[PDB]
This record gives C-alpha cells, structure tokens and sequence, in this order.
C-alpha cells in the first residue's frame, strides 16, 4: 500500500494547502525526441512513479536490477496508489477539472494516467520528463533482457489494478 | 468486586469543552436489570446515565454511564461518586474521583523542530515535532494546524508524557506532524496549539514555515 | 501466585550483550524453597536462578530468574519454558515464553533534529532529539555517545515507540538528550546510536552539533 | 594428518551472525568413512556437521566440520577441540583452537578520505577509501552502505590488516569503494562501517558526502 507518493499537488496543493500549481512543460529535450510539441501535462509530471524511481539526492531509478515479475508488481502497486491520491485528489474537489457518484472528471483523470503509464513502459511517451527517461530505457532493459507485446498482456491486469483501487 | 471511575482528562475537558464523568465497572456476576448513579458530595442525584452497554460476553461487565457536571466543579476538585446498583451487592457498589491536589502547575514550553536536513532530501515525507517540555501535571493535548485550519488526527500523534530527566516534577511529551516534503519546502506554516492547565490562556502556538531559521536579512543564494 | 512471561527484549539483550531469560509469578507470599528451572520442548536446557528480588512494599515475593541463553538458540523461534515449583502454589506451573512471529521488520531512519532556536535563546537548556522513525518491530534500544563516549542514562529519556501517524505498520520513537547551551554552543558531536532488528549492521549512529545546519559554501555574517 | 581447525574470523562472526567453524586438515591417507566432531572441556553433546569436502586427489584430503557455538562461550576463550577419526588413524585427531587472549582492545578510528581531486577530473570513477587505523587486535570487517542501502562485497575491496609503521601493538586496514563519478556528484553520502571489537557496539560509522571537506570559499561580511 504505502508507496512513498505523497497527495497530488499538480493542479495546486489540497485544501489547506493554497499554492504549488505545475505549469504545463512546453517544452522538449534536444537528445531525447529532439523536436516535440507536445506539452506535458501537471499531472504527468506528478505521476506517481512509487517505488520505481526515488528522487532522494536527483534522480535514480530503483529497477536497476528487478526481475520482470518485481517490475510488473511495482508498476501495479504504483498504478493503485495513483488512483488512490486521484481519487482523494478530486474528491476534495482540488483538481481544476473537479472544481455517477464519483468526483467529477475522476474516471478522466484516471483513465489518463494508464494511459501515462502505458506509454511509460512502452517507452512512447511524447515527452520525456526527469523520471520518464531513465525508467523509460530501464523498463527496456529489463524485459528485453518485445517491450510492446509485455504490456499488451498485462494491460488487463494493470487495469484491475485501477478497478480494484476504486 | 471494583469499578474504574475514569476522570475526564484535559484533552476530553480541551475537545468538547465540557467536563463528562464515565465511570466502568469490571468483575460483576452477570444479572440484567442493573441500574448505576453517578453522586456527587452531597450525594445527590447528578445526571441519568446513556449509552448503556449491554451484558458483557466477557463475564465482567463495563458499562459505560455519562454525566455532566459543571466545569467550575470539576476544577474545584471535588470527589464525585459514581454508585453502581448490583443485585449481588446489598449495597450499592460506590467508586469516586477527584482530581489530584498539589501538582504545583508549570507552563509548558512548546518548541517546534522543523525536519532534518537529511530527511527533506529523501524528498518522500518530513516530520514537524512540536516538542513540549517543562510542564505538570502530566496532562496536555498537542493538535496541529495547517495555515490556520485544524488538521485530522490522522496525521499527528503525541507521544505519552513522560518525566523529563532534568527537573523531577515535570513531564515532556512529544508530538509529531507527518508531512509531505513538497508541503514543506513550500512555504507552509504548520502550528502546534499546545493545550495545558498551567499556560495563561489555557494554550499556546507556535508556528514553523521553511524560511523561521532563515536570517531575515540577507536572502544570500548559490546558483551555478 | 500466577505465573507471567517476561520474555527478553531488543532494549535488554542489546544493552547487556547477552540474552536474559525472565520469569515472573505476581505477588506470592513470603514463602520458602523457591525452585526455578528453563527448559525448551526437548527439556535439556537447565540454568539456575540468581539474586531472586527481596520482598516489595505489599510483603509479597515477586519470583524472577535469571537464565543465560545463546542469541541463536533465542533467535531460533524455539518457546521457552520456565518451570515454577514452589510451596504456595499448589501444584507447579510452567509458563511459556516466545517471541511474537509473522512482522514484517523495515529498517529505522535515525533522524538527529538539533535544539530549537527559542529554546537556546533561553540560555538555560538544549535538549537534542533524535527521532527514530519508520521501524517495525516495536522494540528499539536508543544511546547516546558524546565525543565516542557513552552518557549516562539519566541524562536523556527515549520516548516509547508509538504507531506511525500514516504509515501502517512502522512505528516512530523519540530519544531527548538534554545538555547545557554552553555544551551546545562549543559543539561536541553528541552522537546518537540506534539498536534494531531490521538495521543491516543492527545498529546506526547520527551525529549533530552546531555546525550541521550552517551552509558550506558561503559564510555571510552580518555585523554591526 | 593434523587438523589445521580454524578459528570463526570476525569478519564470519558479523557477517553471517553466527560463529561457525571448520577443521581442514592435512592428510596422509585419502579417504576414510568416519568424519568430523568437535568436543569442549565440559563434553557437551557434539554439533551436527554436514557437506564434508570430496577426496582430494593429491592425497591432501582437507575437510570440513560445521559446528554451532555460542558467542558468548567463545568470547570467554574457552578452549574447544576439534575430534577427527579415521579408519586409517584410530587415534583422534585432537586440536584446539582458541581465540587469543592478552592482547589489548584499542579503538579503531576510521577516517573517510574522499577521492582525490586528480581523480574526479577525469570524471570516470571516484575511489573513496575508508582509513581503518589503530585497532589493535588483527580482526575487522568493513562494510560499505551507500545512501542507506548495504553494497555488496563485489564493490568493494578491503584490504588485509597489516602492523602500523609506527605504533607497533596496533594495526591499519584499508577499503575502497569505487564508484562513478556521476554517482558521486549527487553527494549519495556514502557510509563506512567497521566491525571491531574494541569499539563501543562494535560497529562505528563515518559518511563522507560530495559536500564534505568543501572550505567556506564565500566569506562574505556585511557590516553596516
Ligand atoms: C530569495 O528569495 C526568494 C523569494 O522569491 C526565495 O524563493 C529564495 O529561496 C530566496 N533565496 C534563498 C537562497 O532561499
Ligand atoms: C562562519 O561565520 C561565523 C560567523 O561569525 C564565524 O564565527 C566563523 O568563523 C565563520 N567560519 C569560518 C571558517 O571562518
Ligand atoms: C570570515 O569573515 C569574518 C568576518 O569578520 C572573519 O572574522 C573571519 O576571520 C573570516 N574567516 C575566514 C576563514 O576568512
């Protein structure tokens, strides 16, 4: 359960908390896509990686050396920790999209982050930000060690990772 | 064949600003039908109990019985009986509490410890330990506060009091707040209202914004 | 009469080196022929107490034996067995000692918060807090080295370990180390020392004095 | 044939918690059916011991006896035999090995050298060294943990305890931790720990940081 992501602060920090708001990163990497305009969301930026990347002392990933069964238990527990922090995120009607039963623009919120995640193995995401890349070319290194065939078999199971979050 | 009159400690009298007397009683044959008071000095009647628990599985009974007293009683420190009615007993089985005389009141002093260093670089939670010290009776209740708003017990924990090894008669407890690193390293201010019977207006804050040690007058930064 | 467990502690072994064994029967009468022996599930263990505690305020013995056991064979998981054999009690009876199974064990972090400001200002007393969080089990033992020399135990009290405010399992306690500002201000290190289960080396050592939270590179100092 | 039993190093008794032994052993004749025993003066039941070494073919046959002992019987340096029969000698082979006694415990100070500037230049490695100075009994084991995680011992290389120049009773020990200089810009703190016996808790830290050993190049002194 505990992961070491704290509550999202993307779209500004949650009640009490009044600043903290991530500006969209228009912005892109010169050796890494070189040429993308493609802007990066706030919540991708504040994607909760988990256990795959610690930020103690810059950045270095924590799957240097994880057996492909680890890896897709940290990617669940990361997954089900990120609707976790979404859900109590825009519950509390912090997120600008929140401003069924669930909190408005949840499910969008949520659906959106798989999707972060499903490019963040793959290794397709448009933008590479600090924690992209290096988990980016470490996910490669381990399952080649084809990438898109992996995901594609446990696309279902990360997604119950979600639905049973919910 | 005893009962636990359990006071009310200062943190119930802080939270809910009134004094409530719950007396429990424990290691009672097991009969229904059994009735319980609460008598004060004079003996009389204060307040119906509520919330009576039904017969304990256990064979020892712990009913919970409230009753509400005036707080400039409590505070005088009268000895307040709670009377329990058991069949077994002829008489009535009779438990009373008053609050400890003497215990000479010193203020407590309440300092805020913003976290280490070494602990904001893991940059996944800090600890904001509002350190009190230097106080008696060994009552107090800490209960945090972020910009101003009270925040949920979930998230801070006060250690029990304990006596403090320099001065024999007063106690220290310790309470921490578990905060996000970046909540941190943005300026948020985090008070500590630090509730005692000793302090002049019965509590006390202090506050702790990342910039509290910075000098205040020369904003000196390192840039590559 | 009844007999009790005391099985030793993380706090005890640490401290002494070695692991104790500790039986307990609650508050029999001053009798004669008090006869302790320890046996594990084979029974070939026999060790022999020493120095039983004199009779307490209440006139009643409190029966205490003192076993010496290798911390392997204690390690093990083995139940150990402490036989009571002694005139009051009817017949002997044997109490059962084992450590508690199936928890998890996560290293601490040893985070070493120096004195507040405020409280230095006072030019009266600094009390050093080292906080030990995010450990698990409960049972961690906290020394305090001044200049690589112990201190004594009177001078700083460790906060009993209390469950962690988020996190579910962990649990976080708090060791205060109280000295003069005069002793601060001249800065002797006043190392802290950590004893765990989960730590790899099963101890840990923090260090603080006035000079950790001063910045390295620049030295701005106002004057006047 | 005599047995060359070895006494459990240090660096064996902190490394794997437990004191175990072996006596290898000089040889005449092969192979033969019975194997290793050990026995102590009190003639305790001897320890199981299991995966003795296959016949070694130059006649030099060497084998191995595991044996569980306590730490605190062996630190006592009570004398254990090692018991080796065969079908070729009926006699036993009767050894004994002992910890040395009479030597004194001296305090290793461990200083953590951070790599020299020549080397960080060239950004492609970074050998921080761990001088282990001035412990007199010949044993120690360095462990290396870098941001709070234990290396493994491919890492690193701890170099054998040879006499000091000039102090003649104590001894020196090196250990150097390579590690790329991307890593060491980060300022991980990388931890040495030595396991001795002198020591206080038998293991102290030194943490040298990117930071560390950096002078106050700003001296900047605003006097109004
Ligand atoms: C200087 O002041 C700014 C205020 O915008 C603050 O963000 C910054 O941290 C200060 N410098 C340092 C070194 O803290
Ligand atoms: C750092 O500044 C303080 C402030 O007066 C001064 O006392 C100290 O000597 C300075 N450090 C060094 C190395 O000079
Ligand atoms: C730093 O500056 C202060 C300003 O008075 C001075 O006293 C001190 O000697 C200086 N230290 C060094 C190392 O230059």
């Amino acid at each position: 359960y505990i992961r070491g992501c704290q509550s999202k602060t993307y779209d500004g920090k949650i009640f009490p908390g009044k600043g903290g708001e991530k500006q969209w990163i228009c912005k892109d990497t010169i050796i890494h896509g070189d040429t993308n305009g493609a802007c990066i969301p706030p919540r991708t930026q504040n994607l909760c990686v988990g256990e795959l990347w610690d930020k103690s002392y810059g950045g270095r990933s924590n799957i240097k050396n994880d057996t492909k069964e680890l890896l897709k238990e940290k990617i669940k527990n990361a997954i089900h920790k990120e609707t976790e922090l979404l859900y109590e995120y825009h519950d509390t009607g912090t997120a600008i999209i929140s401003k069924n039963g669930l909190p408005k623009g949840f499910c969008h919120a949520v659906q959106r982050s798989f999707i972060d995640y499903k490019n963040m193995i793959l290794g397709t995401s448009v933008n590479i930000y600090e924690h992209i890349g290096k988990l980016q070319e470490d996910i490669k290194k381990i399952i080649e060690k084809n990438v898109n065939a992996w995901w594609k078999g446990i696309e279902r199971e990360m997604w119950d990772a979600v639905r049973c979050a919910i | 064949i005893r009962v636990f009159a359990i006071p009310p400690s200062f943190a119930s009298i802080f939270l809910t600003k009134s004094t409530k007397l719950t007396c429990l009683v424990t290691d009672l044959t097991t009969y229904d039908s059994v009735t319980i008071s609460w008598t004060r000095q004079n003996g009389e009647a204060v307040k119906t109990h509520t919330n009576i628990s039904e017969s304990h599985p256990n064979a020892t009974f712990s009913a919970v019985g409230e009753a509400s007293i005036c707080e400039d009683d409590w505070n005088s420190g009268e000895r307040f009986t709670c009377t329990v009615t058991h069949t077994d007993l002829p008489s009535p089985l009779k438990q009373t509490i008053s609050r400890p005389k003497g215990v000479a009141l010193h203020r407590p002093d309440v300092y805020l410890l913003p976290p280490a260093r070494e602990q904001l670089n893991l940059r996944e939670s800090a600890t904001i330990t509002c350190l009190v010290t230097g106080f008696s009776p060994a009552d107090v209740f800490v209960q945090w506060m972020q910009r101003g708003q009270p925040l949920s017990p979930e998230k801070y924990v006060t250690s029990a009091p304990m006596p403090e090894p320099q001065a024999p008669g007063r106690y220290f407890a310790h309470s921490i707040l578990t905060v996000s690193e970046e909540e941190w390293n943005t300026g948020e201010t985090y008070t500590c209202v630090v509730a005692h019977e000793a302090l002049p207006n019965r509590v006390t804050e202090r506050t702790v914004d990342k910039s509290t040690g910075k000098p205040t007058l020369y904003n000196v930064s390192l840039v590559m």
